RNA sequence: GGCGAGAAGGGAAGUGUGUUUCAAAGAA
RNA sequence: GAAGUUAUGGUUUGAAAAAAAAA
RNA sequence: UUUUAUGAUCCCAGGCUGGUUUAAUAAGUCAAAGUUUAGCCGGGAAG
RNA sequence: AGAGGCUUGAUAGUACUACCGUAAGUACAUAAUAUACAGUCCCAGCAGUAGCGGUUAAACUAUAGAAGAGUCGAGUAUUAUCCAUACAUACCAGGCGUAAAAAGCGUUCAUCCAAAAAAU
RNA sequence: UAAUACAGGGUUGAACUGUGGGUUAGUUUCAAUGCCCAAGGCAGAGCACUGGAUUGGAUACCCAGGGAACUGUGCUCCCAUUAAUAAGAAUCA
RNA sequence: UUCUUUGCCUGGGGGUCGUUCCGUACAGUUGUAGGUAAAAGGUAUGUUAGAGACUUAGACUAGCGUUGGAGCACAUUGUUUCAUUCGAUAGUCCACGCUCAAUCUUACCAUACA
RNA sequence: UGAUUGGUAUUGCAUGCCUGGUGACUUA
RNA sequence: AACUAGUCUUAAACACACCGCUCGUCACGUAACA
RNA sequence: CGGUACGAAGUCGAAACAAGGUAGUUGAUGGUGAACCAGUGGCUGAACAAAAAA
């Protein structure tokens, strides 16, 4: 494509335009990303920092810094990961039907074999957390030497659920009723465009002028500020 | 149809066109009448 | 099609049958006395610049192409 | 929806009976498929426009150079177009007019551009002035104004070293008469690099 | 004396031009 | 070199030749 | 006897063909028909 | 503004090729302007069908109307051309009671299709 | 639309027959009234026209009279052209 | 949007030598200019109907009185004047605004003072 | 016995307030 | 037997709502075709 | 030439929409300043009025 948009021009975030609304007239507005979802991952600092010392007090972590920069193997979910292997290995635990049925569905619920790295629950020479003790596998055949049974290592899949989890886990009055109100709420379109970027529409612009719309704006908007500012201080300093 | 009946109508045919019907204002014909 | 609509006929056909009525009468035969081109005659060729040759092929003309 | 197809010869009857809606274009047929045709003005008047609209629309029957004579609105505010005047003519339909399929293009052969226009101009000919080209460079003199923010700041943490155009340093904070100082490597930057790269 | 030489043709032609599917041997 | 290859637009205004007869 | 509504008889206008990428679960050949270096063709005469 | 062109009444999802919510021009600087205002008054004029202008116009003219606002940008706009976006040229993919459209009722030729489709 | 004469079509049955049809132009039998032509020509009624009224006014509506048209194996198919909104197969007990 | 085959439609609407054919004839004719943003089908209400029906609610009718006939008063209209202020104008103006004007009220006119 | 910030000039087709005429005012 | 207010039915091309909508000659200028 | 399309609203009437005040319109006609009128045959894209059974 080329030249000027020819027909509506909407802003990509999803915001009307009007007297009273985020925009004042119709655009594209894609400079603005306060109006788009930018998580916070790096940390923050104040204007001003009151101790004597420059220590760095002022800096300090975003709240959304925490889930963008997780850390894993945590005690809650090893916890987590105990009792969903547990819940999990229940149906090869109380399969009842022979040796090919039981390890058909061990092999089902976690993938193993020549060649693949799984989690050796189902192997004769690795430890199970049995309620009932048995012998780990009458008195004719066993092991006549020591040979401790290998420790069973954890199931990737299952495990990898449950860490990533977190991503997913989410954090008398004064009687005053309301009449003007919505009994089913509301789902504009900026509520999707603010998150779900690849809705959104893909600019045309020259990033050179991008930056340079950048450029102008970090020595124009002091100015429009200061102009109104000054209105104000004027108008009261005339009514003192 | 639609623009041909609208000439029928409106008498462009009533006038340009010979009728084996005859009348005393609409053109004649002078040939052996024929289905056409 | 309505009455309200056949009017506007009705009075066009009458009009005409009257109007050749008033010169059935007669006798003598009235006697009655283009650089630019049609639509219909513009549309037959293309003018976009092609290699050379103004009319002088399909490509350039607006028939029908047995393709 | 493919009972229109039946027979033998379909191939020939189908594509006969299909939508024969006037041309998109049609309107400016007596340009013969071009951009844009010179013509001799024949006659020059005003015409009233249909109702509801009232007021006089200038309007002139102009002789195309193909012969044919057609009716042609004169956008914008004046025009000195008489008979035996010479114009270029577009494609382009004034509702109210009736009957008027072309338009006037301002600037070019005896059309003389509208005058006292300073927007749209490039849809009546006329050119960016001096005086435009000159204040579209002297606008972006930048101007300094302060809110007292800037004296609060400059009072609290700027006064203490802070350097004069000349060099020299200050040794006492902003009075109620000064205002706050320019930044010598900030303020009014691209104007004056322009002015520089000028000379 | 010997080779090569169309300002690289749109001047003819509608059931034509071209296209598609084929075929084409000296030393017999 | 051969064999097959839907026609279109200008609205179109159906029969054309040969043969027979004629003088 | 030969053609002819499957358009004979009989006017005017136009040489034909190819061009890779080609967004969308619209493609594995750009998908009835849109081209751009090019392919094939386009008489004869010093009488 | 390293730059101009067009818009600055409503109306059009501004597409679309890899990514397909897995991120920061994230924070500070840094918060906004125009259905404010001025000139004209069914005039001058504008506009794309609708339409606006009736002496206080977000619709005409004006951007020192403000370092104004939206888009593209060394370009941009107007006109023109089309297989002119599904004014589905309707095979995909439109219709014929009432809104355009069933021939006045019928007998037939040729074509077309049916009943032993595909194969033979 | 009584009887009679000459021809169809429909319905019901028996026999015969054995995919033998559905649609239909370079096709043509029929088809209101009017008009042209021909016939007859004053049973009725009835354009134009005449005159007796109403109306500012009527070239009309109302009244009286009225030589146009009212019966054709002809010329002939214009239409708000005739059992409907084309004909055939399938779906239903 | 089950299938077969013919006929016709493309918003509205307008104007309009081919014949060795008998020519003012035969055959043939929707289509090109000029206008156009509408046009047209239905259902749903309302309004109207020199359309109909109905309740008999008012109107009539019946009873007691009027008014148009004469005189006066008020208002209005016509006339006139320097001015006889102004509004109200079918129902819904006309003893109405003005539930009272010799002065004032006065808003009309004339004169002379600001 | 305590005066005041012009116009009874147009515009009731700019209005507020106030009136005339006609319509209505039904629920559990 | 008539009128007003209703109320009901029917018709409508009226919806600014019958003081509605709406036809045409003539007159009047700008044009295309012929 | 006759007709036709646009702007304007001027004179003359009131032809249609209600039973539009004579139902409308249609084929070919006759007559008329104009819309129109009259006969005839079509249609409804019209109304009014409208049965007991002896």
């Amino acid at each position: 494509p080329r030249g000027s948009h020819r027909g509506g021009v909407f802003p990509v975030s999803g915001l009307t335009w009007g007297m009273n609304r985020p925009y004042l007239k119709r655009g594209l507005y894609q400079h603005r990303r306060d109006h788009i979802f930018t998580p916070r991952w790096g940390t923050r600092t104040a204007n001003f920092n009151p101790s004597a010392l420059p220590d760095g007090s002022t800096r300090r972590w975003e709240n959304d810094a925490f889930k963008a920069w997780p850390l894993y193997g945590l005690p809650h979910h090893v916890k987590l990961y105990a009792v969903n292997e547990a819940r999990y290995l229940v149906p090869a635990a109380r399969c009842t039907a022979g040796p090919e049925i039981t390890q058909y569905i061990l092999n089902q619920l976690d993938p193993g074999g020549a060649g693949r790295n799984c989690s050796g629950i189902g192997r004769p020479d690795v430890r199970l957390p049995l309620a009932k003790p048995a012998a780990p596998s009458s008195p004719d055949v066993f092991d006549p030497f020591g040979t401790p049974l290998s420790e069973r290592s954890r199931i990737k899949r299952l495990y990898n659920l449950v860490c990533e989890a977190d991503s997913w886990r989410v954090k008398n009055a004064f009687p005053f009723v309301d009449e003007k109100a919505a009994l089913v709420r509301d789902l504009p379109l900026a509520e999707i465009l603010y998150c779900r970027h690849t809705h959104r529409l893909q600019s045309r612009r020259h990033p050179f002028w991008i930056d340079m719309g950048y450029k102008k704006r970090i020595v124009r908007i002091p100015y429009l500020y200061r102009r109104r500012v000054a209105k104000e201080e004027a108008q009261e300093r005339e009514f003192g | 149809c639609s623009d041909r009946k609208r000439k029928i109508l409106n008498g462009t045919e009533y006038i340009r066109r010979k009728s084996s019907h005859r009348g005393r204002i609409k053109r004649g014909s002078q040939a052996p009448a024929f289905k056409r | 099609i309505s009455t309200c609509r056949r009017r506007y006929f009705k009075m066009r056909k009458f009009h005409k049958k009257k109007y050749k009525k008033k010169l059935m009468r007669l006798k003598k035969i009235p006697f009655v006395e283009r650089t630019w081109k049609t639509y219909r005659e513009t549309r037959l060729y293309r003018k976009q610049l092609r290699r050379g040759l103004p009319k002088k092929g399909a490509r350039k003309l607006r028939l029908h192409r047995e393709r | 929806s493919t009972r229109s197809i039946s027979g033998r010869l379909f191939y020939k009857r189908r594509p006969l009976q299909v939508p024969k809606l006037k041309p998109p274009n049609i309107r400016s047929k007596w340009l013969e498929g071009a951009p844009q045709k010179k013509g001799i003005c024949v006659k020059v008047r005003v015409q009233t426009p249909r109702k509801p609209n009232s007021g006089l629309r200038k309007v002139a029957r102009v002789r195309l150079s193909t012969g044919r004579t057609v009716l042609v609105y004169i956008p914008g505010i004046g025009h000195n177009l008489n008979v035996h005047s010479v114009v270029l003519v577009r494609g382009g339909r004034c509702k109210d007019v009736p009957g008027c399929n072309y338009k006037a293009v301002r600037g070019v052969a005896d059309l003389l551009p509208v005058k006292n226009r300073e927007r749209k101009r490039s849809k009546y000919g006329v050119k960016l002035s001096s005086e435009k080209k000159e204040w579209r460079l002297q606008r972006w003199n930048n101007k300094h104004l302060t809110i007292e923010k800037d004296r609060e700041l400059f009072n609290q943490f700027r006064w203490m070293t802070w350097r004069n155009e000349e060099g020299e340093m200050r040794t006492s904070p902003l009075a109620d008469d000064e205002e706050v100082p320019r930044h010598t490597q900030l303020f009014n930057r691209w104007y004056r690099l322009k002015m520089q790269r000028e000379g």
